[PDB]
């Protein structure tokens, strides 16, 4: 197919070699699935701009506005350092030597008597 | 100055290929550094045509073993794709190390102070870092041999601060520097039957090479994604990417659980058989499944005690198993992101687990939040190893570096740099001297932990070494990749040599130092196990593919 | 509202009869807060019905979480052991109880050896020499801290002689179950750093 | 308690979907199967969630019965919320 | 500078529950929730406000970000 | 399918869809009924074998040569 045949470029750049046949079907899946909520959106901002055309700044606008709310990232490194210096100030605590099953208190295990329903 | 960003790396890369050959190889080193922190910055002050165009024309001339992240960075064009990244972001912020000796640095101060070159002068000293040693220019083959990560090649002053390597009973730490649990008497009495097997156990060395007993998967089609056996070889569990995990005993005892709680108020404690007396019979196999997981498990860990199993998986989550009951005791959620892999401590109180989310976090089993968090990788943290002392752990990582972590204060003492893949397993030597390494690259690479460098490349293996363990006693390194070979690497010879240069030229010696490659029948070698009578295990699921 | 039969219509009025069966934010400092931020966009000034419109928003927003987080902290608050209709099947809590007390045993044990052991070291004559003088001087400190305890309980009994609904609790855990369940926050640093809070 | 008199009734039941198949893809989730009642709801739930997606498509359908087609799929699925896409790609 | 005065979101708990008691920890986080809200929507409404060529803020622009990006679909 | 509200399926693989470029595009409803359904296969198990006998490979079917 036309469209198909650039997934394997798309693949085969990345290095991929080896793939399902279902790996190609479904990306195109997907990328059939993010062009139209993009001009789905756009023309709601089209809409909202009072335009018959739907233009380039549209799909400019909503580009940004979906990749605000969809594709998120890991934390930054500014925010992993500071959040491992204001842990690791802390000093480690010292154990018990008898308490038993060292455990967390028992509303943070999963450690209860675990019901269920008489058969009858 | 954007338009001329093809001008001013076309100007330095004709003064270095125009240099004597002993500087040449040495200041080669700066072309990907400069070839990436002037495309970044072309994308991020949205420079995107000019950007194409310096990518088209210098991508070339990179060192083949920079091709993944050519390739990501060929897919970033635009500034909002790089603002998503990560970490080519953090690749922007921070500085290239590029160690380069004083005799090529005056070459290139002799080329850069001067206004002809000021622009490509004004990039290396606002993005590069320069560590100046006093010595010999290195090779080629040696500079290749420690390069390779993203802000790679770290600087001297990093892996100089004292590490306390030494094993617990002048570089051993005293017992009460970590607060580590104490020795009960079943704990005791443990080390009584393991030193009877210590009694049996042989010396391997290059000539009584050691037997290999390969524990397949047969069926396995849910993907087997960890592997972890007992320091006895008594059980092994299994992680699959049907979200389970599955204890096998490998003995002739099979796998009961304890009691309920009703059995055990009407027998007695103080008992001398009590342990015998509570395990329940009615409750016996071979094999016992651990469901709870909502996700691959990617982990798997005993304890050294044989109870508390550990497991992480994609879901976020590191799990503690007990084996005395077999259901699930905690779930530890401090990653949003899939946990790569997690171990339990040699001693068997904290335990660190490494994620997606580029940290790893040290955690003791009595608290639900982490009690070290170590935040200084820039991609995911895909390995967490323990040293045999306990007061350091070692996090490989997908930027191709190797850090070791001091659990007090939580801070890096070592980087080390020099794998070109992602790093997907590490082991340390018995000694607590040496750590080796593998990657994607099939490189295993043997680090010093006191000097911080590293003391060797062993260079046989094709595809990824996703397993690597030394001997009981320390006398080879068994290595386990995608090739589908468990090789072994003499690891007396491999050491036996122990600066302010920060490098020692490594021997290229690989081929003296493989004592025996074994194939395995199409199955990928996913763990390697050293019995205690020094009997080689490996466990892998057999893909006919 | 656009959906006539939309799924989130059923969920929050099934979830209002579950915790049945068991903002309006201020106008002075938002409207200080919207021009704020509207000087980096060029949004120089606000209409009227906006500043009461964002906090009729901010309160639908909290409010959807509100009911949200009360219908899993009233999730903890279901005793099933008073209901018969339950049965008991697994008491993990129990069987760590129990091996805590095999420890707590194991730990007795070894307390009554040192005991043994402390009653041999009593007849010290020159025999064992120090081994021996050790253990005495343990003892005696023993008993002197033993000592003051008792001595402490003395003049307590002496000055004694001289004398004579259920409220439900919202956790930082029901409001992180509810966090990482829908779409928005799931994937964000406020989570993030609440699993370290 | 109407649905515990039913989950009580759930044995001696069995459902469209086999306990086998809906218990394959709750092990993979986690759930794991302490009782077969509890699975057979689960199963049940499913299945009036596919039927009631199907009775809608069904009425458009006669509107415009037998055969299911993506332009009946697309209006059924869009009172619930759920935005069906074509292949268009094959 | 504080938007939510922390006294009339107990007074969005006593609604919900008469018989209900948040957690400092929990109000705070909610009270962080809150101005994060506030600031996401204003954002956003402002570049749907820019690309109207506006420089009003009128709600048009507020209403359309929480149909779209979190369906609100909050009365006008 | 993508749904808006998110709540039926909340971040939950379906599994993708079985589709083809040379498909049929119709099928008949009591076609997929009347196929026999595949068999499961055989679950995993734990058998162990000998790759090295004091450094020699044995010919053995788990063995390649």
């Amino acid at each position: 197919p036309k469209d198909a045949q650039m997934m394997a470029q798309i693949l085969k750049d990345m290095g991929i070699t080896e793939y399902e046949p279902r790996v190609i079907n479904q990306m195109l899946e997907f990328a059939f699935r993010y062009v139209t909520t993009i001009l789905d959106d756009a023309k709601i901002y089209s809409s909202h701009a009072k335009k018959a055309t739907v233009d380039a700044d549209d799909v400019r606008l909503a580009i940004q506005c979906r990749a605000d709310q969809s594709f998120t990232s890991p934390p930054p490194r500014d925010f992993l350092l500071d959040i491992a210096r204001q842990r690791n100030q802390t000093p480690l605590p010292l154990i018990k030597p008898y308490s038993g099953p060292r455990l967390p208190p028992d509303r943070y295990c999963l450690t209860a008597p675990n019901y269920r329903l008489k058969s009858l | 100055d954007p338009t001329m960003y093809e001008e001013y790396y076309s100007g330095l890369k004709h003064f270095i290929e125009c240099s004597l050959d002993c500087h040449r190889a040495e200041l080669s080193q700066l072309f990907y550094p400069l070839f990436v922190h002037m495309y970044l910055e072309l994308v991020y002050n949205q420079h995107e045509n000019e950007a194409k165009s310096f990518f088209e024309k210098f991508h070339g001339d990179q060192e083949c073993y920079y091709q993944d992240d050519l390739r990501v960075l060929s897919s970033l064009t635009k500034k909002e794709h790089m603002k998503g990244n990560e970490t080519m972001l953090d690749f922007r912020t921070s500085k290239f190390v590029l160690r380069i000796s004083r005799d090529s640095y005056q070459l290139l101060k002799r080329h850069l102070q001067e206004k002809q070159n000021n622009q490509i002068w004004n990039i290396v000293q606002e993005h590069l870092y320069i560590d100046i040693f006093d010595g010999m220019p290195r090779s080629k083959q040696q500079i290749d041999a420690m390069v390779g990560s993203l802000a790679g090649e770290a600087k001297r002053e990093a892996n100089k601060s004292k590490v306390f390597f030494g094993l617990l009973k002048p570089n051993a730490p005293p017992q009460n520097r970590i607060p580590l649990p104490e020795l009960k008497d079943s704990d005791k009495l443990d080390k009584i039957m393991n030193m009877k097997e210590t009694t049996k156990r042989v010396r391997l060395g290059p000539d009584c090479l050691p037997s290999i007993c390969f524990y397949t998967f047969l069926n396995a089609y849910q993907g087997l994604t960890a592997v972890d056996v007992t320091d006895d070889s008594s059980l092994i569990a299994g992680g699959f990417a049907d979200s389970t995990v599955r204890v096998w005993s490998v003995t002739p005892k099979k796998l009961r659980s304890v009691k309920q709680a009703s059995d055990l108020s009407l027998i007695d404690k103080e008992s001398d058989d009590v342990l015998e007396r509570i395990m329940d019979e009615k409750t016996a196999s071979e094999l016992k499944i651990l469901y709870g997981h909502s996700g691959p498990v990617y982990g798997a860990s005993f304890s050294p005690d044989r109870n508390y199993l550990l497991s992480s998986s994609e879901d976020g989550t590191v799990r503690l198993w007990s084996l005395q009951t077999f259901t699930c005791l905690v779930g530890y959620k401090g990653h949003n992101y899939p946990v790569w892999d997690t171990q339990f401590s040699p001693y068997g109180y904290y335990f660190v687990s490494g994620g997606h989310d580029r940290v790893a976090r040290l955690w003791a089993t009595d608290h639900y939040q982490p009690l070290r968090i170590f935040a200084g990788h820039l991609a995911d943290v895909n390995c967490t190893r323990f040293h045999p002392n306990s007061n350091y752990v070692a996090t490989g990582s997908a930027d191709r570096t190797v850090r070791l972590w001091d659990v007090l204060n939580g801070n890096c003492v070592r980087i080390f740099t020099g794998h070109k893949g992602p790093i997907h397993s590490l082991t340390f030597s018995p000694n607590g001297r040496f750590l080796a390494t593998g990657a994607t690259d099939g490189r295993v690479l043997l680090w010093d932990i006191g000097h911080g460098l590293m003391v060797g490349e062993l260079k046989g293996h094709t595809d990824t070494v996703c397993s690597l363990r030394f001997s009981r006693d320390g006398e080879i390194l068994a290595s386990g990749s995608m090739d589908n070979t468990v090789r072994l690497w003499d690891a007396i010879k491999a050491f036996e040599d122990l600066t302010a240069t920060g490098h020692i030229n490594l021997p290229e010696n690989s081929q003296e130092l493989l004592l025996g490659t074994y194939m395995t029948k199409s199955t990928p070698v996913v763990h390697l196990h050293f019995t205690r009578r020094n009997l080689v295990l490996a466990a892998g699921a057999y893909s006919p593919q | 509202v656009a959906s006539m039969a939309g799924v989130n219509l059923s969920e929050e009025s099934a979830r209002i009869l579950a915790t049945n069966s068991e903002t309006f934010l201020l106008q002075a400092p938002l409207q200080r807060r919207i021009l704020e931020i509207g000087k980096k966009h060029g949004i120089t000034e606000l209409h009227p019905d906006v500043v009461s419109y964002v906090s009729h928003a901010t309160q639908q927003r909290l409010q959807n979480l509100v009911e949200k987080i009360s219908e899993t902290a009233q999730q903890k608050n279901f005793s099933y052991k008073d209901d018969d209709r339950y049965e008991q099947a697994s008491d993990v809590r129990a069987q760590l109880k129990f091996f805590e007390q095999l420890d707590q045993i194991e730990k007795q044990r070894k307390d009554e050896q040192e005991r043994e052991i402390l009653m041999r070291a009593a007849k010290s004559r020159s025999r064992q020499e120090d081994p021996e003088q050790l253990r005495l001087k343990q003892k005696a400190k023993e008993m002197q801290q033993q000592e003051l305890a008792q001595m402490r309980q003395r003049d307590a009994n002496l000055t004694a002689l001289a004398a004579i609904q259920r409220i439900t609790r919202v956790n930082l855990r029901d409001l992180i179950f509810c966090l990482e369940n829908e779409r928005e926050t799931s994937h964000s640093l406020l989570l993030y750093k609440a699993f370290l809070k | 308690t109407p649905l515990v008199d039913f989950l009580m009734q759930l044995e001696d039941y069995t459902p469209t979907i086999p306990d086998a198949v809906t218990g394959y893809y709750l092990n993979r989730a986690g759930f794991e199967a302490s009782d077969p009642r509890i699975i057979r709801l689960i199963s049940l739930a499913a299945q009036k969630f596919i039927s009631d997606i199907a009775n809608d498509a069904l009425q458009h359908c006669k509107m415009k019965k037998y055969t299911l087609t993506m332009e009946d799929l697309t209006p059924a699925l869009s009172e619930y919320g759920i935005n069906v896409k074509k292949p268009h790609y094959f | 500078n504080q938007v939510l005065t922390k006294k009339k979101l107990q007074d969005l708990v006593r609604e919900v529950d008469p018989n209900e008691q948040l957690d400092e920890d929990v109000e705070e986080m909610l009270l962080q929730i809150a101005d994060d809200f506030i600031e996401s929507v204003v954002t956003a409404a402002c570049q749907l406000a820019r690309h109207r060529k506006s420089s009003t803020l009128e709600v048009k622009d507020v209403q359309l970000h929480l149909e779209r990006q979190w369906n609100m679909w909050i009365p006008g | 399918f993508h749904a808006q509200e998110f709540i039926p399926f909340r971040f939950a693989s379906g599994g993708g869809r079985e589709l083809y470029f040379y498909e049929e595009k119709e099928v008949d409803l009591s076609d997929i009924i009347n196929t026999p359904l595949p068999r499961v296969p055989l679950d995993v198990c734990l058998k162990a074998h000998w790759l090295s006998i004091e450094g020699c490979q044995p010919a053995i079917p788990e063995n390649p040569p």
